[PDB]
């Protein structure tokens, strides 16, 4: 119930109520944030973080940085899916949350009726939310809005699907990360990150796709030791 | 009392190598799609196989790729000499349905009647030893007056190890006595093992003998068995015309 | 709930990988995973963790009359059960048949292998004897069970203590553990499960496997042992054609498996009472 | 009133009764087929290292170049032109789901049940809520079948007014392969009734009417004369049956004629049921050679 | 719109029946309805009925304690009570309300159990109290303890001997013995809504609704035996005073009326 | 007036006619409820005869009516209600409705959008059409701006007001909450 | 050991086998003669229809929960769980029980489906609850009674009443047949029997027996004589009901 | 199940007195009986009346006697009714056919006056003989209770209690004496035990030994249990569907004659094959 400006790299627990400054300028409460009439209460623990816009009106951004596996669907939100079933038109993937979402056989990148795309059950996705909300059960699209996959369908074949953290993700596809950037200069690599704590991996062969998968379920405190050996590691393999 | 006479003899009167006369038959209850009953000695075991049919109540079960295969077993209660009740639900009855059921599933060639339930039951009138394998063999006999496609009769036996020999197709008096005791199931023509239970203390090296003998022994119920096939089909041939 | 399904791309990759003779995390084929084996405060707790699967194991006693066919030995009852917070999956009354092959093949393996000594926990013959019930609780689920419940059951039967009681005629007198010393338990021989998973119809076999390692497998072959040579039980499930040399193969491997976690058993228990022999209530021992 | 109890007799197997000594070539599971270049597999088979093994007990029949086996119990398989006689187990709002000896839940779209006369322009929805005060779960329809999936069912439709639902009648169930695969499965025999004869094991007994599709039912009492005639041909099927034998006109008929001193009751007892199938039987055998 | 409509009269000082926010509803009971029983006692809250009939048995006692009689009770909701239960094995609340009433019958101590041995080692009573809701419209523990109490009052034994040359007891059906009970427990409940409203004796919707339940059971002498406080908005010592006090209120009450009833038998 | 019984006759064919809660047999009618009995009496002067047990006496809301209801599930396709008011008298025999995607506006424009026009929790009135044949599933319709949502609750707890055709608003806090909000 | 309910003794017997004497035996009486009744519906609120009938020491409470989703297939169905208090009878037994329970049951239903008619109610299961607090003689024809009772409560369509009367036989030199007995008189007997019919149309509906003896006559007699009973004893239970619609009539 | 008008036939053909089988309303069908089947029993039988076939075992076992009814022993009925009948049943579906027919069982013998249990008590309230009877189903083709109680008497006519003198020590020591002489068993009398019978009602016209086809097309059944002397023990009713009151009573006359015939036959039969002796090789499901 004080400094929201003291606290914006403190760790913060559930039940906390923290408030802002001011003839006022609008903000937006985060993910593990809720508003409690002008109060923000946390629902989440968290080394709370802070945002602001290069202007100035925008006033600022607030959350909390917590750790977790479970994924909620979010609209928005790039996620790998497997394909669990298919109902007449629409077959449902799954996402690792409450319930399975839905696609549509006409939303991949060129499609209609007398051209059907090439969905197994089985077969894994990367698409991105629609409707994404608590009420409703989430339906995706592999499609951006304009009318192309910019980057979006079927991931393919010959690779590995492991899951980490979620937490994990938000730092690798940071653009200041140190080991996806060694990565790529050892042995080459292309990987999907999926946002829902599954990635997704592939390389020429399998020894190397092994170790890295390791090496990213693991960088989160991975010692320098370990590191080098399993940098020296892929240099040897 | 004894099991292995200095001579070579058992009790019963039969030698380590050899076995009990099963006397069988096919066709028991017309009711059905497919019936058999067997006695392996003093043994009744008695199956049936409805046959793969439609899957009611479907409860999202009813598998698209291949079959569903539902094996009941069940041991009246007047079987052994100590009465028992609960021959349903216990934890050995459902045991033995995982077994039947993980066989016959690998037997009975599921791939060409996708969403449809082979329903096996087997009932145990009279238990005097190797209790398992007569209800393989009768449900084997089952399957096959069905019509049902299957590899290979699935023909199962037990073995034991007394006195450094190793006993075929074991009774229940020897059964009891504690000694190793080797059931398994195999498809004689490949040579391949279906099933594989045991259960006492023995060292490593007295494997190999029990593991040859009951396969052995499988072999022989296997003549016997299809024997009996044989001589019913023809039968069923010449009537026809 | 469920379990979330499986694609074909992990499938695919696991049965290459193993073609290739490459497990996941990086070890063999004949190859556990570092089991640790930790103690409790109670005489009769054991946790033991094998990677990620967790198994916990409680050994409790009473006194009650006996059954009339054995009026002169004990009882013994087990009980496995499945926690929630195993996996998902593991509803209360749902996945029973995992429940009743797990529950069947211990009682086998350790009850008709005669491990312990029923006949040395006899108080009055006829009247009352005691009664060792041990339940083992699952707590995390990655891949192998029997072997983790089986060395949890085993550490426990051999970590437990009863409390002494003394007897004259008919008079018996049951003491408590701060009057007098627990007596321990009387084993002959410790046995403990390996199991073996086959891929491609038995072509290729593993030790120890993971959870998708057992989503994509056709067969399982269990086979307990001691450190002298003595095949106990031998289990083949999930319907698979195995051959003799096979079997021969698993049982040369699980001697020398079982002939090591054994060793690492006896030091975990040694560790235990020396520790308690100089103030503290626990005992750790690694692979 | 009557009453009469028996010991169980033993059989008397082999057949030895006809001494025939067939001239075919039977198998079991696991025996091996001839194996040469390239012979093509039918129902009743499989494939093992090169080598063709059985998988169904039975004959081998060798087609110019094709294998396959003819078991001697199966549950009807679907053909394309065969008739059949199903009994009705739902309603599903599309259609409906019906029972045959098959190994899957056959179907009767509603597009394929004809309408009352030739009232034929559509099917709504007043016919889709129709589609249950008609045909009754648990009714009975002698069809022809359409077509069969690849999943197994079989889509039987009505081709004419001769077919469709059934009268009173009464039914039999026996197994498929005892039915001579032949034309005009519909008899109607001079006896006084008429069969149907599904290439299932469905059979139907049902009086023969004088005016010459099953949208009325004529729930009206049948003369002595024309039941004792079905209960009699019910128990002579059941005979025949008995004794595995084929069925078709020749054989009702001709056990019927047999059964006409022994009274419409005690030709069940094995011994009865036994001389009237070898009096069938031979006196076919001579006559047709 | 049920909560809405709520409100409005809890904040008139008042319930859409006609309560005034801590006052209960008519309470009634009968005693010795029941011949086949030992001890009977039907109890009823306007429509929330119980009925609790006590049997006698004999037993063998533990090992740790041969002079303990057992007192085993069960609670029986059948699906005829309401609804909202099935015909088959016990719930949850059944279950629940059987400890609850296990865990008053231990701590108050209203009964000895020292006061059931005839043969200690030997012999010891079991009295087999089994509670049957038939109404449930809300409050069936307060019912089910003083239903328990009432017919655990009414319950009288007989007497039995032990012969020697036979080495068995004889009973004595025709000379009998009361029960002695000690303390009178009395349990008095409520339900807290949102922060600060506690209503007393709620019925079923008002529980439906409601943010929390509690319940509170108070000896005679100024003491409690049981605060049953199963989750709920949150309470303060202010707000449970208060409800003390109402509890001692209620106990005076129905031990006047149980006082009344004994004494017109 | 008079209370009948399961198993009493009332009339001869002769004298009236089943309406409902009857049953026929040889020259009688025979009743078949505890309840309260009445013949009416057409122009025709031939009665029909019924029993009723008015505790819940009989209600029927008909195409042309005016009912509310609550949301409870919701779907890209259609939000499934239960029927609390029939006009304003309750029925404690809470029907049970859906409205579809397109039967939510009088413009059936297809751009409409579940999500913002209706949500789990809030209370509606709109107009039958269809019975319903196996589950008797009333369909409801809100063609009509005078029709929808009425109250409906916050994000989390506060009642909002009807500020426009497709925007609701809470008076403590400011938030545009999207629904096809009533008149 | 039953984990769902509390932890009592192994086993426990009633004192009374450890008893001695010769309990007394009724004597004599008139044996066309009924008990005094006591059957009013409407007692329960919770419930759609409720029904409570005492006669000596039986004492019996139905229930009816009403149509709960769940031609010849979509024809409704009724299940009826009857249920003993363990505080009724001289022993006591278990709650589950799993013997006589579910025969009695089975009674219940075949006397009630015929009466009921469930056409107008497809695709719906009426659950009929009864429960025995005290046994004092003909227990299943009070339970019959009783849901009839409930059924004709909650609105459920019928085509007539169902009313019950048991029977026993007296085993002295001249058997007589002992309408509506005591449980004394029920345990001291030779024969038992049930009756439960629709005394409208005249027809039974269900009925069951057991003898240590008896012959056709025998039971033929005791059958008329149930039916008598049954005939005399309707109007009790029609005023009943008429006085629980008067009531509801007058609530609103 | 089967349909309407199918039924219509078989009712007109019940009112016409004749039936699918060419039989009247008064004739039960050939019922091949067998005894001895199993031989780990002490009692045993075997029915196959048209396509039911039911198997009976009986075992003497010793116990406690009933503290109620110490002078003498009991009976105790399970009923396992085996998948194997109709798939319908399993595990859990067929518990409550069993259960109906475990109760009639009892309802059957609880007369004093069938088996003379007397003749079955060693010590009274410290041993006694208990005979528990295990029913076992293999076929469900119709008149399945009056098979049941066919088989019920074959079995207790076929079994052979051994002698045992139990004969008291001080300081609580027990011994049991046996006569080795299996051929010196003793055996109950069956005089009394009575037969079932199911007379359904179909049309205006009662009938017996009623077949599925005929059951479906019914609405009551009243099942009558006669001994060989003609007395009633049991008039039980099953059916969702109601009865006369006048019909009751012809019912009640068919079974008693019906009841007549069977136990006669029945007796005949097996005092034949007692008399054949082993020489008849016991052929069962062979």
């Amino acid at each position: 119930a004080r400094a929201a400006r003291t606290v914006l790299g403190q760790v913060v627990l559930p039940g906390e109520e923290l408030l802002l400054p001011e003839s006022r300028v609008r903000v937006v409460c985060g993910p593990g944030l809720r508003r409690c009439g002008d109060r923000l209460l946390v629902t989440k623990c968290g080394r709370l973080r802070h945002k602001e816009p290069g202007s100035g009106s925008g006033g600022g951004v607030y959350w909390v940085d917590s750790q977790q596996k479970r994924y909620v669907p979010v609209k928005g939100d790039h996620v790998i899916g497997i394909v669990t079933a298919k109902s007449g038109d629409i077959f449902k993937v799954d996402v690792g949350g409450s319930e399975p979402a839905s696609l549509s056989y006409l939303s991949f990148e060129g499609a209609t009726k007398r051209n059907r795309p090439n969905v197994q059950v089985g077969d894994l996705i990367y698409g991105q939310f629609v409707v994404a909300n608590k009420d409703m059960e989430p339906e995706m699209v592999c499609i951006d809005s304009c009318g192309r996959a910019n980057g979006m369908g079927v991931i393919g074949q010959d690779g590995l699907l492991f899951k980490v953290t979620l937490g994990l993700i938000r730092k690798l596809l940071a653009p200041d990360c140190e080991i996806i950037q060694e990565v790529g200069k050892l042995h080459p690599l292309e990987i999907v990150f999926g946002m829902n704590g599954r990635i997704w991996v592939k390389a020429k062969t399998i020894q190397q796709t092994l170790i890295l998968a390791n090496i990213l379920e693991a960088c989160e405190h991975m010692t320098s030791d370990q590191r080098k050996q399993i940098f020296s590691r892929l240099a040897e393999s | 009392l004894e099991l292995l006479s200095d001579q070579g003899y058992r009790v019963d009167g039969r030698r380590a190598g050899e076995l009990r006369k099963i006397q069988a038959r096919m066709g028991v209850f017309a009711q059905a799609d497919g019936s058999a009953y067997i006695e392996q000695g003093n043994t009744k075991a008695l199956a049936v196989v409805y046959g793969p049919h439609e899957i009611r109540g479907s409860r999202a079960r009813a598998l698209p790729d291949r079959a569903l295969v539902n094996c009941q077993y069940s041991s009246a209660t007047f079987s052994t000499g100590e009465r028992k009740r609960r021959p349903h639900g216990d934890r050995k009855s459902c045991e033995m349905g995982l077994q039947l059921r993980q066989t016959f599933e690998a037997a009975i060639l599921t791939q060409l009647h996708p969403r449809s339930q082979i329903d096996i039951y087997v009932q145990v009138l009279q238990a005097d030893g190797g209790t398992y394998a007569a209800c393989v063999n009768a449900a084997t006999l089952a399957v096959l007056d069905a019509g049902i496609p299957m590899r290979d009769f699935v023909c199962a036996c037990s073995a034991g190890f007394v006195d450094g020999t190793a006993l075929a197709d074991l009774s229940h008096v020897e059964e009891a006595a504690g000694g190793p005791q080797l059931a398994l199931a195999l498809l004689p023509a490949s040579g391949q093992i279906a099933l594989l239970e045991m259960d006492a203390r023995l060292h490593e090296d007295h494997l190999e003998r029990v593991l040859e003998a009951a396969a052995q022994a499988a072999r022989d119920v296997h003549t016997l068995l299809d024997r009996v096939v044989r001589q019913h089909v023809r039968e069923a041939s010449i009537l026809l015309g | 709930m469920k379990e979330t399904p499986l694609s074909n791309c992990e499938r695919r990759f696991l049965l290459r990988a193993i073609e290739e003779k490459k497990r996941l995390d990086g070890r063999q084929t004949y190859d556990y995973r570092n089991i640790r084996i930790s103690f409790g405060t109670d005489y009769g707790c054991c946790i033991v963790e094998l990677g990620k699967t967790r198994v916990l194991g409680q050994v409790s006693c009473e006194l009650v009359s006996p059954k009339l066919n054995r009026a002169t030995e004990g009882i013994l009852f087990f009980n496995l059960e499945l926690s929630q917070m195993a996996a998902p999956a593991f509803e209360p009354g749902r996945q029973s048949d995992l429940l009743v092959k797990l529950n069947r093949l211990m009682e086998r393996c350790l009850r008709n292998s005669k491990c312990i000594d029923t006949e040395s926990l006899c108080v009055v013959a006829g009247e009352k004897v005691w009664q060792i019930r041990v339940d083992l609780h699952l707590l995390n689920h990655d891949g192998n069970i029997i072997d983790a419940a089986s060395i949890a059951a085993i550490v426990a039967l051999c970590h437990f203590r009863r409390p002494d009681v003394s007897v004259q005629g008919d008079e018996v007198t049951l003491y408590t553990p701060e009057e007098r010393d627990p007596v321990p338990l009387s084993i002959h021989h410790m046995p403990i499960c390996v199991s073996f998973a086959f891929f491609q119809q038995g072509t290729y076999l593993l030790v120890d496997p993971n959870e998708r390692e057992e989503r994509v497998m056709d067969g399982l072959l269990v086979i307990a042992m001691n450190k002298h040579r003595e095949i106990c039980t031998i289990q083949s499930s999930g319907g698979i054609m195995l051959l003799k040399d096979q079997v021969l193969r698993c049982s040369k491997i699980a001697g020398v498996k079982v002939a090591e976690i054994t060793e690492l058993i006896l030091k975990a228990l040694e560790n235990d009472q020396k520790v308690r022999k100089e103030g503290g209530k626990f005992g750790f021992a690694e692979s | 009133m009557a009453m009469e109890m028996r010991l169980p007799v033993a059989r008397k197997p082999l057949s030895e009764r006809l001494g025939r000594d067939t001239k075919k070539h039977l198998v079991v599971p696991g025996d091996t087929i001839t194996t040469d270049t390239g012979f093509m597999r039918g129902h009743g088979t499989y494939m093992g290292e090169e080598k063709l093994i059985a998988s169904v007990a039975g004959s081998v029949e060798r087609v110019n170049k094709l294998i396959c086996v003819k078991a001697l119990k199966t549950r009807y398989i679907g053909e394309v032109g065969d008739i059949v006689v199903g009994r009705i187990t739902e309603v599903q709002q599309k259609r409906w789901k019906v029972e045959t000896n098959s190994r899957l839940d056959s179907v009767l779209l509603l597009s394929s049940m004809n309408l009352p006369g030739g009232e034929l322009r559509r099917r709504s929805a007043e016919d889709e809520l129709a589609m249950r005060g008609f045909l009754q779960e648990g009714d009975l329809i002698s069809a022809e079948v359409q077509a069969v999936f690849s999943d197994g069912a079989v889509s039987l439709h009505t081709r004419s007014l001769k077919y469709g639902k059934l009268g009173q009648g009464v039914l039999v169930q026996v197994s498929p392969s005892l039915v001579k695969r032949q034309k005009t499965h519909f008899h109607d025999l001079p006896c006084g009734a008429s069969v149907i004869l599904g290439n299932n094991g469905f059979i139907w007994i049902y009086p023969t009417p004088e005016h010459k599709g099953g949208f009325i039912a004529n729930l009206e009492p049948v003369s002595l004369a024309d039941r004792e005639v079905i209960s009699r041909l019910r128990n002579c099927i059941i005979s025949l049956v008995t004794q595995r034998m084929m069925l078709y006109d020749t054989s009702i008929l001709y056990c019927y004629e047999a059964s006409l001193p022994h009274q419409i009751k005690d030709i069940l007892k094995p011994e009865i049921m036994e001389e009237i199938v070898m009096e069938t039987r031979q006196r076919l055998l001579e006559q047709e050679g | 719109e049920p909560l809405e409509y709520y409100r409005r009269f809890l904040k008139e000082n008042c319930r859409p029946d006609g309560r005034e926010l801590g006052e209960f509803r008519t309470t009634t009971v009968n005693i010795g309805s029941i011949s086949t029983a030992d001890g009977s006692a039907l109890v009823k809250l306007g429509n929330t009925t119980v009925i609790c009939g006590v049997k006698a048995e004999f037993a063998a006692p533990s090992t740790d304690a041969p002079d303990k009689g057992y007192v085993v009770p069960n609670v029986d909701l059948p699906p005829l009570c309401s609804s909202r239960f099935r015909s088959g094995p016990p719930g949850e609340e059944a279950q629940v309300a059987s400890q609850f009433i296990a865990d008053v019958i231990e701590n108050s101590q209203i009964i000895q159990k020292e006061d059931l041995c005839i043969s200690p080692g030997k012999l010891v009573w079991v009295l087999y109290c089994d509670l049957i809701c038939l109404d449930y419209d809300g409050n069936i523990l307060d019912a089910c303890t003083f239903a328990l109490l009432a017919a655990l009052k009414n319950v009288q034994l007989p007497e039995v001997t032990i012969n020697e040359e036979t080495a068995l007891a004889e009973v004595n059906l025709k000379k009998k013995s009361y029960l002695n009970i000690r303390t009178h427990p009395v349990a008095t409940s409520f339900a807290v809504f949102d922060d600060t409203l506690l209503i007393v004796d709620p019925t079923g919707e008002e529980e439906h609704l409601a943010t929390g339940t509690l319940t509170i059971v108070m000896d005679e002498e100024g003491k409690l035996c049981c605060l049953h406080k199963p989750g709920g908005s949150g309470l303060t010592g202010a707000k449970l005073q208060d409800c003390m006090s109402r509890a001692v209120t209620r106990h005076k009450e129905v031990k006047k009326l149980m006082d009344e009833v004994i004494k017109s038998m | 007036v008079r209370y009948c019984i399961p198993g009493e006759r009332l009339c001869n064919l002769e004298e009236g006619s089943p309406g409902s809660g009857t049953y026929t047999r040889h020259g009688y009618i025979f009743s078949s409820l505890a309840g309260c009995l009445m013949k009416s009496s057409e122009n025709g002067a031939l009665p029909v005869v019924s029993v009723v047990r008015e505790t819940e006496s009989q209600l029927l809301p008909d195409v042309g009516a005016i009912v509310t209801c609550k949301v409870s599930s919701i779907n890209s396709r259609f939000a499934k209600v239960h029927i609390l008011y029939v006009g304003s008298m309750p029925l404690k025999n809470s029907f049970r409705g859906t409205i579809r995607k397109e039967d939510v506006r009088a413009t059936e424009k297809d751009k409409v959008e579940i999500y913002k026009s209706f949500r789990p929790g809030d209370i509606v009135l709109a107009k039958v059409i269809s019975l319903g044949d196996a589950q008797s599933n009333y369909l409801l319709t809100t063609a009509e701006n005078e029709l929808g949502v009425v109250v409906a609750h916050s994000e989390s707890g506060i009642q909002m007001v009807p500020i426009s055709w497709c925007e609701m608003q809470c008076p403590k806090t400011h938030t545009k909450e999207f629904r096809k909000v009533a008149r | 050991g039953d984990h769902r309910r509390i932890r009592g003794p192994e086993e426990s017997q009633p004192p009374q086998l450890y008893a001695a004497d010769e309990e007394e035996a009724p004597g004599t009486r008139d044996p066309t003669r009924l008990r005094p009744v006591y059957a009013r519906a409407g007692l329960l609120s919770q419930a759609k229809g409720s029904a409570y009938l005492e006669a000596g020491g039986t004492k019996v409470l139905c229930a009816v929960s009403g149509p709960r989703q769940a031609p010849a297939a979509l024809r409704g169905r009724l299940l009826c769980d009857f249920r003993r208090a363990p505080f009724a009878g001289r022993r006591r037994r278990a709650p589950p029980g799993g013997c006589e329970e579910r025969e009695l049951a089975l009674a219940l239903q075949e006397a009630l489906e015929p009466a009921v008619r469930l056409g107008r109610y497809p695709r719906a299961q009426l659950e009929v609850s009864a429960l025995l607090l005290e046994d004092g003689g003909s227990a299943l024809a009070a339970a019959l009674t009783a849901a009839a009772l409930a059924l004709a409560d909650a609105g459920v369509e019928m085509y007539d009443l169902v009313v019950g009367c048991g029977l026993s036989l007296a085993p002295g030199p001249a058997p007589t047949w002992l309408l509506d007995p005591t449980r004394l008189e029920e345990e001291r007997a030779a024969a038992g029997l049930t009756v439960a019919l629709m005394p409208v149309l005249n027809q039974v509906a269900g009925l069951l027996g057991s003898g240590e003896g008896g012959l056709t006559e025998s039971w033929a007699e005791a059958v008329r004589l149930g039916l008598e009973g049954c005939q005399r004893l309707y109007p009790v239970l029609q005023q009943s009901l008429v006085r629980a619609a008067r009531r509801r009539g007058a609530a609103a | 199940t089967l349909s309407e008008a199918e039924k219509v036939y078989i009712v007109h053909g019940v009112q016409e007195d004749l039936r699918v089988d060419g039989r009247g309303c008064e004739d039960y069908r050939c019922v091949e009986v067998e005894t001895d089947v199993v031989s780990n029993t002490s009692g045993s039988a075997r029915v196959k009346l048209g396509h039911t076939d039911i198997l009976v075992g009986v075992k003497a076992e010793m116990g406690t006697p009933k503290l109620e009814k110490p002078n003498e022993g009991y009976l105790e009925f399970f009923v396992d009714c085996s998948a194997s009948a109709t798939p319908e049943f399993e595990g859990r579906g067929g518990d409550d056919l069993g259960t109906e027919i475990a109760n009639t069982l009892y309802r059957i013998f609880n007369n004093k006056s069938s088996v003379d249990l007397k003749t079955l008590c060693i010590s009274p309230r410290e041993h006694c003989w208990v005979l528990y009877v295990d029913v076992l189903l293999l076929e469900c083709g119709g008149n399945l209770f009056d098979a049941i109680s066919i088989a019920v008497k074959a079995a207790l006519f076929n079994t052979r209690i051994p002698r045992v003198r139990v004969l008291e020590d001080e300081e609580g020591s027990k011994d049991i004496e046996l006569s080795d002489d299996p051929y010196d068993c003793i055996r109950l009398s069956v005089e009394n035990v009575p037969c079932i019978v199911t007379l359904c009602k179909i049309g205006y016209r009662h009938v017996v030994d009623a077949t599925l086809q005929e059951e479906a097309c019914s609405l009551a059944s009243l099942l009558v249990s006669v001994t060989s002397k003609g007395v009633v023990t049991c008039m039980r009713k099953v059916g969702k569907g109601s009865l006369d009151p006048e019909s009751i009573f012809e019912m009640m006359e068919t079974g008693k004659r019906v009841g007549k015939v069977l136990h006669a036959s029945l007796q005949s039969v097996v005092h034949k094959e007692e008399s054949l002796g082993p020489k008849r090789q016991k052929v069962g499901f062979l």
